[PDB]
RNA sequence: AGCUAGUAGGUGGGGUAACGGCUCACCUAGGCGACGAUCCCUAGCUGGUCUGAGAGGAUGACCAGCCACACUGGAACUGAGACACGGUCCAGACUCCUACGGGAGGCAGCAGUGGGGAAUAUUGCACAAUGGGCGCAAGCCUGAUGCAGCCAUGCCGCGUGU
RNA sequence: CCGCAGAAGAAGCACCGGCUAACUCCGUGCCAGCAGCCGCGGUAAUACGGAGGGUGCAAGCGUUAAUCGGAAUUACUGGGCGUAAAGCGCACGCAGGCGGUUUGUUAAGUCAGAUGUGAAAUCCCCGGGCUCAACCUGGGAACUGCAUCUGAUACUGGCAAGCUUGAGUCUCGUAGAGGGGGGUAGAAUUCCAGGUGUAGCGGUGAAAUGCGUAGAGAUCUGGAGGAAUACCGGUGGCGAAGGCGGCCCCCUGGACGAAGACUGACGCUCAGGUGCGAAAGCGUGGGGAGCAAACAGGAUUAGAUACCCUGGUAGUCCACGCCGUAAACGAUGUCGACUUGGAGGUUGUGCCCUUGAGGCGUGGCUUCCGGAGCUAACGCGUUAAGUCGACCGCCUGGGGAGUACGGCCGCAAGGUUAAAACUCAAAUGAAUUGACGGGGGCCCGCACAAGCGGUGGAGCAUGUGGUUUAAUUCGAUGCAACGCGA
RNA sequence: GCUUACCACUUUGUGAUUCAUGACUGGGGUGAAGUCGUAACAAGGUAACCGUAGGGGAACCUGCGGUUGGAUCACCUCCUU
RNA sequence: AGGAGGUGAGGUUUU
């Protein structure tokens, strides 16, 4: 049933953007908060806050530069049905450097440019633009 | 469409039959016409058409259309078939190379001499 | 019976008689068997009492491997004097066009069963003519392209 | 959709230039198979070539590496190196010669002929150069090779004029 | 290479209506003929044959043969499954695929660095020589591959520990045509027996077959037998689907609601496999009131094998098995999360001044409209055809064809898997206009209905068709031709 | 020289697969609309379609289960909208 | 628009 938390998080984010919701809440995890941090580094969202101890709840606030949503496209890449791994320099660059292809590497979670600067690679979580 | 389904049974390509199976990947075939006659055409082009049934060297008998106005073709004729189908004749998918050991070019024809066998006249 | 299915489906035959025709040895000896091509014989006015036209000679293997026998050869209809001028007048101002229908035999003569058929009108091409006009207009209106 | 019992392994002998059921005697009754075993059809493989921006699809023209083959099949010997492409033995077909007592042959080498096909070459010259094998060596030969002939079969260039 | 006379010795093919670069004439007249398609050619062909003239390549031009591309038309990059081809009829489940949250540890998948190697040849880049080129050649890169040594621990995974947030059990109830068996009540129909009772009954748009003075039909009494349960009963409920409908009892499954306690990922989806599976049909033994395949008789029609009528067997009913096919449909596979809403039906529950049936709501099933969004549109729209993830199945132009053969199952009828040869260049789906409907609604008509008088019956004249001749010149053919041209 | 075992080829008997042929027979496609009826597209004049059984010279017809991928709505009377 | 009040199909299939 619940086969991928990351895909569910991306779907909830996209649905909140479509519905113009200000904040979206979900269960939290280390990978989820890492993805939230890597998104907030590039400022695709306002801020993420995780509350609670027995049931850790993460709530992310969506940015709105105008009526149009700040994030237009977001697509899961490394799905449980097919894992994706690229080389050191063969990571994809979405929209020729406009947007981030979130990648979890040996050191940790980072973006495509950070991975290229650090000279390593990993799995491509999702494209965001 | 599922990746697991594709892995368990790879997506295969559909075979496509050749429009001239009797040629067997050969540019031309030689045979002798078992019969030479005329066949009634389809609805719109009621113009009479000339055909011959010829049994090739491969043991298959095929019907081939005859081009030009006036044909130098008969039975017991060593002919040459090149391929090509006419949508106006039902069940006809072959063409005869007029000018191959038992046929002359179109009489009194001065155009498309290469395509109709005739050599270029001196004058 | 050589019913001439074209002249049967279109413009039913109305008048006919029995007469032979003149031919050489090349285009003969196969009409005795029956093979022929007499579908919609275009018999027109000839000074020699409307010489047989239209129908060709049978493609039977009687060829000298040069031609069948005669790609175009004279074929003569038979009438003493009854239908030269009358046939011209009928074709001119009646609409009846005489065509050959069948090849009956007295066991010796291949009889020209010519039938005087009515000239039937063409199908209404008033749609395809406009389609062709629109096609040529489309081909011509491609000027403003650079 | 089941196959296999010399088949899976072990214990010892023999055999191989060396490992090994390669083989023998005994014992254990396993081994392989849904990742396709067994069986049927097809197929020389690769570097590469064509078509494609790419992933892909087709194929193995020329050349190079490897494999297998030498009328079909079986077997062995010599030789370090073969079950031998112009060594040997034998079964079968075919062909040829014979004095009718009896013998020879295998162009998938160069050419060339008969047949097939839509369709494809001269029965040339030379060891002149390289290479090959033999030999003190000069030197022998090489249809490898190089050159020559025909074909517009494909690529390129020039000319029929200003 | 130098001299030798003279341009003197050397151009063809295809096409010319759009795709595609190119226009005129002559002749034939759906004929002859061109073609890859669209499509030409029915007296005026830039399309056919020829001629003239233009265009595209050129010692080479066209046809044909094979691969890919355009074909995103097998799509992994890069398709779809409600109506075009496509969700198995439904459920269980193995191998298999994937998998909630946290910690430690392994280095397996993954990432980084280094080594060897990826024969040469060939593609490519920088250069060079053949009059430049074709061709040859030097150097370099590449050949994305493979194995090895050491690190990285974010993710997937191996191992060891945990958690409830998923998944199940227990407590208490709620609703339910959920399933099976055994009894039981009434209405109605048929039949039998009894009484009264006469010329008709039955039936159709109309008639007749059919029954009937032997006493029918009709009306009161009693009895026999089979099927289904009028109302409640409802876009109501239950069940995985099919399906389930008087009442009672027995055995029993499933769903939801209330928190609480417990195990703690035990989970999701499945090829093969297993079970259920409307109706019809088949076998065995009963039963049969009505209904009625097939069949018989009477109607209709030009004929009726059928819709009209009277009979009428199998079956419809029960018990055990076989068959496993349906428009088995929500034409929409199962599971998990998110996304505006408006009105509803039914159930549980807290809750409020229960002031009353009402008020604030909340959970389980279901109906309609509808926003964003999606779709070719119709339309889906919190029960998505929307946003995504996990898995299985299915589709690749139509007919042939879910057909033959082969395999398996079944007593049989048959069911499952499942093609090719051949043929066509379309097949199809949504939607618009018109037309049509022995479709509906509305309004009109010497049109219908109501009256009055005419033709076809008789004589004569005018025109036409048929015949005839030397012509019976010729033109027109329902309304809209026929004392018409005239 | 004799002989034993291993084959290879040949022969016999019995099987399996494939091809061609085969008197005859069944179904399909194309062409003519030639013959016959009108089953479907409208309420196609008996609404069809799907499953299944039976019948007919055939399109089809009838018996039982299911769907709207069908039509008027209400030729009158009511009362709710 | 909640429930039941009824017509009118033997009278034409082809092109
Ligand atoms: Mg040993
Ligand atoms: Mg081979
Ligand atoms: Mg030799
Ligand atoms: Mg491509
Ligand atoms: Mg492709
Ligand atoms: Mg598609
Ligand atoms: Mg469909
Ligand atoms: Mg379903
Ligand atoms: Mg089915
Ligand atoms: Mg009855
Ligand atoms: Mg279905
Ligand atoms: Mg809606
Ligand atoms: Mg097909
Ligand atoms: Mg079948
Ligand atoms: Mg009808």
């Amino acid at each position: 049933s619940m086969q991928d938390p990351i895909a569910d998080m991306l779907t909830r984010i996209r649905n909140g953007q479509a519905a113009n919701k200000a904040a979206v809440t979900m269960p939290s995890s280390k990978l989820k908060v890492a993805i939230a941090n890597v998104l907030k580094e590039e400022g695709f969202i306002e801020d993420f806050k995780v509350e609670g101890d027995t049931k850790p709840e993460l709530e992310l606030t969506l940015k709105y530069f105008q009526g149009k949503a700040v994030v237009e496209s977001i697509q899961r890449v490394s799905r449980p049905g097919l894992r994706i791994y690229k080389r050191k320099d063969e990571l994809p660059k979405v929209m020729a450097g406009l947007g981030i292809a979130v990648v979890s590497t040996s050191k940790g979670v980072m973006t495509d440019r950070a991975a290229r600067q650090a000279g390593l690679g990993g799995e491509i979580i999702c494209y965001v633009a | 469409a599922t990746v697991n389904q594709l892995v368990r049974k790879p997506r295969a390509r559909k075979v496509a039959k050749s429009n001239v199976p009797a040629l067997e990947a050969c540019p031309q075939k030689r045979g002798v016409c078992t019969r030479v006659y005329t066949t009634t055409p389809k609805k719109p082009n009621s113009a009479l058409r000339k055909v011959c049934r010829v049994r090739l060297t491969n043991g298959f008998e095929v019907t081939s259309y005859i081009g030009g106005e006036g044909h130098n073709l008969q039975e017991h004729s060593v002919i040459l078939i090149r391929g090509g189908r006419v949508k106006d004749l039902p069940g006809v998918r072959y063409h005869t190379v007029r000018g191959a050991l038992d046929c002359s070019g179109v009489k009194d024809r001065k155009q498309a001499r290469s395509k109709y066998g005739v050599k270029r006249p001196k004058a | 019976i050589a019913l001439n299915k074209r002249a049967r489906h279109e413009y039913f035959i109305e008048e006919e008689f029995e007469a032979g025709l003149a031919l050489q040895g090349w285009e003969v000896k196969s009409l005795r068997a029956g093979k022929a091509n007499i579908s919609d014989s275009y018999v027109l006015l000839r000074d020699g009492e409307a010489f047989l036209f239209g129908a060709n000679i049978t493609p039977m293997a009687v060829a000298s491997t040069h031609v069948v026998c005669d790609p175009t050869r004279t074929r003569k209809l038979l009438l003493n004097q009854r239908e030269l001028d009358s046939l011209y007048g009928r074709v001119n101002r009646e609409g009846y066009t005489v065509v050959a229908l069948s090849l009956y035999w007295k066991n010796a003569w291949c009889k020209v069963k010519i039938g005087v058929a009515k000239g039937k009108k063409q199908h209404d091409k008033r749609s395809d003519i406009k389609e062709r006009e629109w096609q040529v207009d489309k081909a011509r209106i491609m000027k403003n392209a650079h």
